[PDB]
């Protein structure tokens, strides 16, 4: 049989144990990191391991230059002799053309500044820079230095030297022209006036500007025909063999990757550890082993089976979610009905974007991988916004009416003149509506919690988390003899004063020494009701923006204002869409108050697991 | 100004400094296994060659783009407060620039990266032929290092002086500035850059004969005329008295090589403990002395690693 | 008041005087926030793509403010 | 009810002014102390990954302010 | 005020403005303390994690003053 | 009043006055907001030259609360 | 003003009126005062953990500025 | 924005006090937003000579707000 | 319109108050805008001393939001 | 006044809105003052524990001001 290695944590020990019996790995036996010493890799063995690392970076660097990386979930099996072979010829051709390429771009780069003052130059004093009687030195002016340099020679060097200039668009390239034997007074009276002489770079600067102009010229014409080619030949092997270095790249990885696990296993970094063997049938075995609400659900069964603490699933989160995200969207006349068309080109397909492709290969701005991953998250918008459609009629329940409101279904003039969800009583109920779920979230995190430390065997936990849900019961009580005065809400004005005993009267059964705390638990609760009632009413307001958008805001409302108005609805569109993707980020806002909070939830202020923003990100 | 965008700048890019446990497996670690792990880290992105010049090279471009380049980035209030941290640098790249004028050595063989004063400034200064136009090129940044400057280059042209008086004059001049741009953070550590000065000047000119009330300057907070005269004695009994400051840990203590070590890991704890104050300078403060820090190690590792040296040697001197 | 189509009368004026300090301060508050974020943001996308959502996250944030003074304001004029 | 109108009254305007300090006032402290640990938030996830759940509940702490503010005064304007 | 819903005297409604500013400006301290602390809690997690605590029972000595702000509005609009 | 409005006098003229505070103060938490950032933000520029375009979307951000507070006071003072 | 009951004379609204300026002004000063050695407080325990009690004792006396502008206002209101 | 009689009138007035609010407002917004981002915009160009034209585009950001307030106003306010 | 109170009664008087808070204002906003820009000018003269020229050029634009609000106040009053 | 009935006073209202102010700014500024020696006494403990006394003498000195300030608001008001 094949011996086969196993870690796992020790917290899981039975759970991992279990999973592995069932798999294809049997006779799996414990071993404790004792056992696990004196197995270190062998001095041959980190040779493969520094040699497999080198395969991966070489390529990483060969596929860089090359083009564009890029990392498949595809290797390739080959030796360490075929991987080295195929990485040398292609890594050595590319290494070679990117260098003539740098070279053939800076010379561009110098010849494309310098041709024009060199040519001016050498013109002014042709066939006069090679001879040993008279002495040349080039140096650049601008208008307002020509006077003062002049000037400078002059008086340094009396009237036996020569000045000549000559322009070129801007400012004028100088030379001075002056005898044998007087080039440290000429250098020095430059030197005093702050101008210096103008040599270039390699064997031009030094060669007689007549050669240094004529070779110049010459270097800016060839330059771009040879780039051209040098990065066709280049482009042409990336094409025919990137693929080559992706799949050395991959297989490189992970044959890195399984010799890093023995030596970390080793060293007895993984503290619960078996050993089991497999025939060599098992080891494949071993390896193997309504949409909204089922298709997100399926995905998140991986999370299931992987408990961490007395936490319960995280799942409860995905249907609280959904009512709440759908009743951000509630209009029908340009902000619920423009958005329709939104959802569509996410789950079809543009090329109205240029860093978007066709989605349907799996091409946006995203990196191509998470682009496929994201179509799960692109379905879920795609139901908000249909669902979303829906409760735009909901919302057109409290505007359009025939007699009630004094707003028809479409008028003759332009559709909507003003809204008529401005109705006092009609705004309280939508918002009342709203309140209602909150409270049901606020009793589910709190009974999870409960939970949490009955199963978790931590006492301190069950108390506390017990005692801080008697405040919600408090709280709505209290808002009841507010909300219905003393017509309603006297039916709770007397147990609202126990309501109090019982905050306090569990919590201090786990002492605390923070007894005043207890406010910010209170704050808990007290925001749950705020957020579900800025669901609607910030939700509701989005609608009222559209007034002015996409409903009369120009003369008294005639047939005119229909194309009018569309002046000031394209420019509302992008001011809309930012507030009201900050109302959609309530849900998340909401979520997270209980999860990080340790409601029946894993998270509990930091801890490995993501948050549920990044989970729901790919489902 | 402000501090709101560079602050938050300067947060992520905490994100990429060293800890601790990269100088601790770098220790274990021969030359050829020190240039594998060096190459993951952001020192690591400027690298361009195996050899000894090349580290030091990777090291310095690193620190230019990174840390050399936030004075640039604000403007005003926020950028003379900025600014005296970026100073000490620019003070460096001064002396050796002083230096390679008057002694009329190549422009080579300095220190170069930008802060306060650009590269440019630099090369217009070397070319410059009088030194009170190499003055005023200096100037232009705007600073009180010119200010500083200006003074004790009217009194004297003498080499060794210039560097003395520039720098007494300067601590002088950064205190006053600093002490009007307030934060209780900055004032914490102010002084404790000052006592370290004081100590330290007293150290470097040891048993030169000279008056100890030269290697006092205010700014202080527990360190006095007598205590350097009993230093410069030769006496340390002095170390052993000093303690309520949290160079208690010098006390007993009598090496030269040991006293110093000390000053730079105290520093390096205030700096560190003012991230409980991260708005305005505090941050700002922390991540200078943790990039500069950190450098220091590298160097220090891959000298070790090349050559071979003890392991005690430098083992101590790579943590606080 | 009223905000049915208008709101005209000398005693609903006061009542507009009195929402309108509320809206102000909730909105001046706001401005700090968000904008600081914003800038913030941008700085992390620019060194490493792997905060680029957290930085998305956190401008949205200060938004809620600004609406709520705004719904204050609507509720005692009238409602919505 | 809890803080409504339909037809305002001379009452309503003063009543209106009082109301509207709690939630501007409120929000302008929230905004402000939103916005420091807003900019230290970029510092926390940056850090480590391990704090990124610290730098959430940081973020979600200075909302209970203005979350008062509001109940204060539906409560004040909404008790007989 | 404590006689207030939908309708009240001139005389409320100046109670009302007066007491309101108590609260608000209470709200108003607790957020400049937050903002100070709160962003100084972000230093010491980043730094170390166990000590998420320290940064909390600091914090939670501002919370008092916003408690101490409705105690004058709700003695002095009408004693309980 | 507007243009869009066809009820004026001296009740549409104290809603207008009353308002206009509102306006006025969302400005002004724009304004000190948006400032700070533009001038760090210059460096932004300077250095990102094909990316240079990101700074120009992060100085937007705070405008969109003046504008949107202008809209809510042109509903306010004027609906039909 | 009144302290139990709403007032209810325009006189009785006036004072109300300006004793809630001192009361607002305070609550907001304890705010300030607690945020700076707030902030450091933490700073305290870190360098020294003996010393922790140090940076509290220095925080609690803001808290009486609050109530010294409590007291007068709670004497002061009762009658004109 | 003009002064007539058909541009003119009582009328106008009630008018022209909020229009006028509209270009206030806008302009109190305009000058610290713009102040910031110039003063060390302009500085650029003094320092390195090739962010002119970068400074130039990037000034008309914050110039928008009082330039939207400004097409409120003139259009509201003209004739008829 | 003009700004009285007997040239049009209460009407007028609106008119007058409401104006004054758009001058007031953009007399603010300039204000400080022109410490700003005159705060990091100083550099610009002391780094190039001969680019006085640019200094004052950027200093005078904020002046411009002032000249805006002042005039517009002055020609809508101006009609009367 | 006193919270009995005891007092009256038409010239005494005036009295309460006029010293709101003076108790109100002493408490503000006291704050301010008193929290600049208590981050000075963080860096005093830090530099020398023997003169805790130092923070201790100054750190008396703002408490005269508010305390000053009781005093004069119970003779003008409340003395009866």
């Amino acid at each position: 049989m094949e011996k086969l290695v196993l870690a796992g944590p020790k917290g899981r020990a039975k759970e991992l144990l279990q999973s592995l019996q069932q798999a294809g790995v049997v006779h799996l036996e414990t071993l404790r990191p004792e056992a696990l010493s004196a197995y270190q890799l062998s001095p041959e063995e980190r040779a493969e391991l520094r040699r497999w690392e080198a395969v991966s970076a070489g390529a990483e660097h060969t596929l860089s230059l090359l083009g564009l990386e890029a990392e498949p979930a595809r290797p390739f099996p080959e030796g360490l002799e075929a991987a080295e072979k195929a990485l040398s010829p292609i890594q050595a051709h590319a290494e070679g053309l990117t260098r003539q390429k740098q070279e053939l771009e800076e010379e561009l780069a110098l010849a494309q500044a310098y041709l024009e003052p060199l040519e001016r130059l050498a013109a002014l004093a042709h066939g006069l820079d090679k001879s040993p009687f008279l002495r040349v030195i080039p140096f650049l002016l601008t208008e307002k230095e020509l006077p003062l340099v002049e000037e400078a020679l002059r008086k340094a060097l009396e009237d036996r030297y020569l000045l000549a200039h000559e322009a070129y668009a801007g400012g004028v390239p100088a030379l001075v022209v002056v005898h044998r034997k007087e080039v440290d007074q000429a250098k020095a009276a430059l030197s005093r006036a702050g101008v210096a002489e103008l040599r270039l770079p390699g064997a031009l600067g030094e060669l007689p500007l007549s050669e240094a102009a004529r070779r110049l010229k010459e270097r800016a014409e060839a330059a771009p025909r040879e780039l051209s080619e040098v990065r066709q030949h280049l482009a042409k092997l990336a094409r025919e063999s990137a693929s080559t270095l992706q799949s050395l790249w991959t297989r490189a990885q992970d044959e890195v990757a399984r010799l890093k696990a023995l030596e970390e296993l080793a060293s007895g970094r993984f503290g619960f550890a078996l050993l089991g063997y497999v025939p060599v049938k098992a080891k494949p075995k071993v390896e193997e082993a309504n949409p909204p609400w089922v298709k997100p659900f399926e995905l998140l069964v991986s999370f299931l089976n992987t408990p961490k603490y007395g936490t319960f699933d995280p799942t409860p989160v995905v249907p609280i979610f959904f009512p709440f995200w759908f009743g951000m969207i509630v209009g029908d006349i340009g902000y619920a009905l423009l958005f329709y068309l939104v959802g569509r080109w996410l789950s079809g397909y543009v090329k109205r974007n240029e860093p978007l492709v066709i989605d349907l290969f799996a091409l946006k701005l995203k990196p191509p991988v998470l682009a496929k991953l994201v179509y799960i998250l692109n379905w879920m918008v795609f139901w908000t916004v249909v669902w979303g459609l829906i409760y735009g009629e909901f919302f057109g329940t409290f505007l359009e009416h025939l007699g009630v409101f004094g707003t028809p279904e479409h008028p003759g003039l332009i559709p909507i003149l003003i809204h008529r969800i401005d109705t006092a009583k009609t705004a309280n109920l939508l918002i009342l509506l709203s309140v209602a779920f909150g409270v049901v979230m606020v009793f589910a995190g709190l009974i999870l919690r409960a939970y949490l430390g009955l199963k978790h065997r931590h006492m301190a936990h069950f108390w506390e988390g017990v005692g801080y849900l008697g405040g919600l019961l408090g709280i709505l009580a209290l808002a009841a003899s507010y909300l219905g005065n003393l017509q309603a809400g006297w039916l709770s004005a007397l147990m609202y004063l126990g309501f109090g005993v019982f905050l306090l009267s569990v919590v201090m059964s786990s002492i605390w020494l923070m007894i005043p705390e207890i406010f910010t638990q209170a704050g808990h609760i007290l925001s749950h009701i705020r957020i579900y009632a800025v669901g609607a009413a910030g939700g509701i307001l989005a609608g009222l923006l559209t007034d002015v958008g996409f409903a009369m805001a120009e003369r008294l409302g005639l047939i005119g204002v229909l194309l009018g108005i569309v002046v000031a609805g394209v420019l509302h569109l992008l001011i809309l869409l930012l507030t009201t993707l900050g109302h959609m980020l309530q849900p998340i806002r909401l979520i997270w108050v209980e999860f990080f909070t340790k409601f029946g939830f894993y998270e509990e202020n930091g801890r490995p697991y993501r948050p549920f923003k990044s989970v729901r990100e790919t489902q | 100004d402000d501090f709101a965008y560079l602050n938050a700048r300067v947060r992520v890019r905490r994100g990429t400094l060293l800890k601790e446990s990269f100088f601790q497996e770098a220790l274990d670690l021969s030359f050829a296994d020190f240039l594998r792990l060096l190459s993951e880290t952001v020192y690591g992105g400027e690298l361009a060659g195996q050899g000894l010049p090349d580290v030091d090279r990777a090291v310095l471009r690193t620190q230019a783009k990174l840390v050399g380049d936030l004075p640039r980035l604000v403007t005003g209030e926020a950028r003379e407060a900025v600014r005296l941290l970026l100073l000490r640098n620019d003070l460096h790249n001064l002396q050796a620039l002083l230096r390679a004028k008057a002694t009329g050595r190549p422009f080579e063989e300095v220190l170069l990266l930008p802060g306060t004063l650009r590269e440019e400034v630099w090369r217009q200064a070397y070319e410059a032929q009088d030194p009170a136009g190499m003055a005023q090129v200096l100037a232009v940044p705007g600073h009180p290092l010119a200010r500083a400057l200006r003074a004790v280059l009217r009194e004297t042209q003498d080499l060794a002086r210039v560097e003395a008086l520039l720098a007494k004059r300067f601590f002088e001049d950064v205190a006053k500035a600093a002490k009007g741009l307030d934060q209780p953070a900055l004032r914490d550590y102010l002084a404790l850059e000052v006592d370290a000065e004081n100590l330290r000047t007293a150290f470097k000119l040891q048993g030169s004969g000279l008056a100890p009330d030269a290697f006092f300057l205010k700014g202080g907070r527990f360190v006095d005329r007598v205590r350097f005269a009993r230093l410069m004695e030769g006496d340390y009994a002095v170390l052993d008295e000093l303690s309520g400051t949290p160079f208690s840990g010098l006390s007993g203590v009598r090496d030269l090589k040991a006293l110093e070590r000390g000053l730079r890991c105290v520093l390096l704890k205030e700096a560190k403990k003012g991230v409980q104050d991260p708005l305005g300078v505090g941050l700002v403060l922390a991540y200078v002395k943790e990039r500069e820090w950190e450098a220091v190690r590298l160097r220090l590792l891959a000298r070790r690693a090349y050559f071979g040296l003890p392991r005690a040697q430098v083992e101590e001197e790579v943590v606080c | 008041a009223e905000e049915a189509a208008a709101s005209g009368g000398l005693d609903r004026g006061l009542i507009a005087v009195g929402m309108g300090l509320a809206v102000g301060l909730a909105a001046l508050g706001t401005g700090v926030a968000q904008a600081r974020i914003g800038a913030a943001g941008v700085g992390a996308i620019a060194e490493d793509r792997s905060n680029f959502g957290t930085a998305l996250i956190f401008l949205l944030l200060p938004e809620t403010l600004v609406i709520f003074g705004l719904l204050i304001a609507f509720i005692l004029n009238g409602r919505l």
